[PDB]
């Protein structure tokens, strides 16, 4: 077992080691243990507990575990102190104030509780003058958004975006836009308008969006549409409804998303995982939402997005064991309706359908089955899962006759299976493996109901899986293949062509006479076009053909530009192969295979080259939208593999790279964000940091290559993320600003104390420079009593490579108008004569000058400096002549401190 | 004697 103490100390010490994340966790796991019978054990919990949220941001969290303390003792001044700063934070200064306040008189004597006070005591006075401000700026925005008191499209936008803008801005800035729940009628009546247009309503709605991040701002939204709980659920998940277009059904999905975050306290974007507390509380609520939507899994009024979102609805917050809701909902889901109505949806393709659906439908309940059963975990569950897949598989299947009617029940169990095999493939294979299936399959596969004989071949290629078992039923399978291919009907050529692609170059002769022939084959089917030529890359032979056709590539492009999601894992897969981003485990011989000059040295850049003059990245971007996993994986050793050849990246950063390839970071899985960043590490560095990450982009583009530094163990592009960190933290405070809350300093550091990495010096050099280039950390270098100072001494005089001089150098200059600056050195460093001496006329340009200029302001403020003119007066002289150069400067000013 | 920001 595991006691509910010692796991809290498991915890404290997570505190100590500064993963407040765990601390976090491991507290409330810690109190999981604990009940009503340990009494006093929780409150120290709780007082614990909002340390780490407080110091993870979750003040709401914060808050509620203090006041959940001092339910216990009131006077618990660490809880008092904490749910003051949580306050505080939340914009709500008031009771803030008088939280920090009665605290202090608890411990009048606390640097801490003070420093608090000043500055909630300079919050109360500007207080109320200054929420009525805001007042006005809403009530004038509002008044051109809703209101319409308002000329002009644009005009009406901008009022909107405005509001958009203020609403993230700050945390008032939300409570603003609020306006006490006024914002919700206002967003439903544009949503309720027919005629109004979509890019105001998605942005009303993102509006409204994030003034409901708030636990309790979301829970009386979810809860205020009807007297009647139950119902008021509904409007709600019902909203995507009101209107199809993409943009709006997803932009509203969001809204229900916040409503799970806030019910069960989490956050997948935050890596909050839930408070089963919280959750188990407001369960009546989880269960509404869990039914409404589950209902309307099958509802044939909703329509195919909303079908969609639905799923994908599931995958993000039933999945206990993947961020989502805690332990013990998915189980109900399966042992109860809702695996059998996702599983219904699992059988359904647009031409056979009982309720709308789309040719992406199918991805979205593929993963969602495959994480549904992962979410299984325990036997006794496993069990029940296939057990109940199984009783579905059954009453399918026992109604396949042999009648117009009872051919549907074998389209049903046909996909039912195609799709159980795209997602927890281990239970489809397993009901494969049943030769009652081979009958049923080849009856069809011989029929002449153009359907039926198609979604046969997709149904054993859907089969080729790798190993044996079931190469039983693709014994007689591949061969029917074989012949169902002739077939004049493209729709079951191209079908059957994948499968018996996925297993010579006649293969892909053909794909491409499907995918070039843009206009006349349809989409549907170079869907497949592109599937089979998938599996056909991995050939250095085709992949070298591929690239050689520029309409192939033209039209692959065409065929993203339109399709999306549907061809990811195929196009990826191209792409990926295609550039070769897959990687390996790095008498005798085999230095043979590894030929194929077309998979070797340079023949990569002939086809990463040409991909991305065709298009390529717009096309990724195209068919990026994915709640995937390895697809995203692959668009990024696709692009990480596309950014590396200079003048490409000139333009890839044009074509979105930036963008995408960030929400790869928070979106793609593991080693996915890792090939994401040094992708953008790599893209920046040798490039203008304003033609790259303008407006506010280069916020985000910090965390990554920060994190990815981590590692630095030795390996990865540990240099790509400095030159860029370094290009980064060149313009702009905010940036600066960032890059050292990030914890990151104490590692770009060991970046300096560094011997042969001539080059991985260089750049914390350029960077550290630039780094302390403004306060924070200027102060930072100078006072406490770090040997910084030093080595950018040492640095711009330790030259006889260069660079580290010129750096560490400007750094000298720029860092000696300080005067306790010239304090901690000339009394420190024993020996600065001869380094003085050697960057006094030190041979390298700008060094010298930099140098010089550096130490001619040591000795110009601080006369017990200026007396220190052992040899160093020499030099001022001498560079006074005919050096043409202009260290003469840096020189004749060495001078004028004489006097 | 313990300033804040340290957790019992």
């Amino acid at each position: 077992v595991q006691t509910a103490e010692e796991i809290r100390d498991e915890g404290n010490a997570a505190v100590k080691d500064q993963d407040y994340i765990k601390a976090d966790e491991l507290y409330t796991e810690a109190l999981q243990l604990t009940t009503d019978e340990d009494k006093a054990l929780r409150p120290v919990l709780y007082r614990n507990r909002a340390m780490a949220r407080l110091k993870r941001d979750d003040f709401e969290g914060a808050q509620s575990d203090c006041t959940k303390a001092l339910e216990f003792d009131g006077a618990d001044v660490k809880a008092l102190f904490r749910r003051s700063l949580a306050r505080e934070q939340l914009g709500n200064v008031g009771p803030a104030f008088q939280d920090a306040k009665e605290a202090l008189r608890l411990s009048p004597n606390d640097k801490g509780i003070v420093e608090v006070l000043q500055r909630l005591v300079k919050a109360n006075n500007d207080k109320i003058k200054q929420t009525t401000s805001l007042a006005n700026k809403v009530t004038d925005m509002e008044k051109l958004a809703f209101r319409g008191e308002a000329k002009d499209t644009e005009q009406k936008m901008t009022a909107l975006n405005n509001l958009l803008v203020l609403c993230r801005e700050s945390e008032s800035g939300a409570t603003g836009v609020w306006n006490q729940g006024a914002l919700v009628p206002f967003v439903l009546n544009l949503i309720n308008d027919a005629s109004e247009n979509e890019e105001v309503t998605v942005t009303a709605i993102r509006i409204l969006d994030e003034t409901i991040k708030n636990s309790v701002r979301c829970m009386k939204f979810l809860a205020m549409h009807d007297p009647d709980g139950p119902k008021s659920v509904r409007f709600v998940c019902r909203l995507m409804c009101k209107k199809s277009t993409k943009d709006f059904v997803d932009a509203t999905g969001i809204l229900v998303q916040r409503v799970f975050n806030a019910m069960a306290k989490m956050d997948r974007q935050k890596e909050m995982k839930p408070d089963p507390e919280v959750a188990e509380a407001n369960k009546i609520w989880i269960i509404r939402v869990l039914l409404e939507l589950q209902e309307m899994l099958q509802d044939p009024k909703v329509g195919a997005v909303q079908r969609e979102t639905c799923i994908d609805l599931f995958l993000k917050n039933l999945m206990h064991m993947d961020g989502g809701i805690p332990r013990g909902w998915s189980w109900k889901f399966v042992e109860e309706r809702g695996l059998l109505a996702l599983l219904d949806v699992a059988s359904q393709i647009p031409e056979l359908c009982e309720y709308p659906v789309s040719a992406e439908t199918r991805q979205h309940v593929a993963i969602c089955l495959q994480r549904l059963e992962e979410d299984m975990v325990f036997d006794t569950k496993r069990t029940i899962f296939k057990e109940k897949v199984d009783m579905f598989f059954n009453a399918l299947i026992s109604r396949c006759t042999n009648d117009d009617e009872g051919h549907k029940y074998r389209i049903k169990l046909s996909c039912f299976l195609i799709t159980m095999l795209q997602g927890p493939v281990d239970i489809g294979i397993n009901l494969i493996t049943n030769d009652q299936l081979t009958p049923i399959m080849l009856e069809m596969a011989a029929s002449q109901d153009h359907l039926m004989q198609g979604i046969a071949a997709e149904l054993i290629v859907a089969t080729v899986s790798k190993h044996e078992r079931a190469i039983n039923m693709l014994k007689v399978g591949i061969p029917v293949l074989r012949a169902l291919y002739d077939s004049e009907d493209p729709t079951v050529k191209v079908r059957a062509l994948v499968g018996l692609c996925k297993i010579v170059i006649s293969l892909a002769k053909t794909c491409k006479k499907f995918l070039l022939e843009t206009e006349k084959y349809s989409v549907d089917i170079r869907r497949y076009a592109c599937e089979g030529l998938s599996y056909l890359s991995l050939d250095a032979d085709v992949k070298e053909w591929i690239v050689d056709d520029s309409l192939l590539l033209k039209a692959l492009v065409l065929l993203a530009k339109k399709a999306g999601a549907l061809c990811v894992y195929t196009l990826a897969t191209i792409y990926a192969n295609l550039s070769n981003a897959f990687e390996k485990p790095k008498f005798a011989k085999h230095h043979v295979p590894e030929t194929h000059p077309k998979d070797t040295e340079e023949y990569v850049e002939k086809r990463v080259r040409a991909l991305v003059e065709e298009g390529a990245v717009p096309a990724c971007v195209a068919v990026s939208k994915t709640e995937s996993k390895n697809a995203l994986e692959l668009i990024a050793r696709s692009l990480l593999a596309f950014a590396e050849y200079e003048d490409l990246r000139g333009r890839i950063i044009a074509e979105g790279g930036t963008v995408l390839c960030l929400r790869l970071t928070k979106e793609a899985s593991g080693e996915g964000k890792i090939k994401a960043g040094h992708a953008i590490a790599k893209l920046g560095a040798k490039a203008d940091p304003m033609i790259s990450f303008p407006g506010q982009r280069a916020y985000e583009v910090v965390k990554p290559l920060c994190d990815l530094l981590h590692p630095d163990v030795e390996g990865k592009a540990n240099y790509d993320s400095l030159l860029t960190l370094t290009n980064l933290a060149s313009v702009s405070d905010s940036i600066r600003g960032r890059i050292l809350k990030e914890k990151a300093i104490p590692k770009i550091e060991e970046f300096w104390f560094m011997t042969d990495h001539e080059h991985l010096r260089a750049a914390a050099a350029e960077l550290l420079l630039n780094l302390l280039f403004f306060e924070k950390f200027y102060e930072e270098t100078v006072a406490p009593g770090t040997d910084r100072l030093k080595l950018w001494v040492l640095y711009s005089a330790e030259v006889e490579e260069e660079r580290l001089s010129r750096a560490s150098a400007a750094g000298f200059a720029i860092l000696t108008e300080d005067e306790n600056a010239c304090a901690r050195i000339m009394d420190e460093i024993k020996s600065w004569p001869e380094v003085f001496k050697d960057i006094a006329m030190h041979e390298d340009a700008e060094t010298q000058r930099r140098g010089l200029m550096g130490i001619a302001n040591i000795m110009h403020s601080s006369n017990k400096l200026c007396s220190e003119i052992v040899s160093s007066e020499v030099f001022r002289v001498l560079v006074a002549v005919t050096k043409l150069g202009t260290i003469n400067q840096e020189r004749a000013g060495s001078t004028e401190q004489a006097k | 004697a313990s300033r804040m920001e340290e957790v019992d």
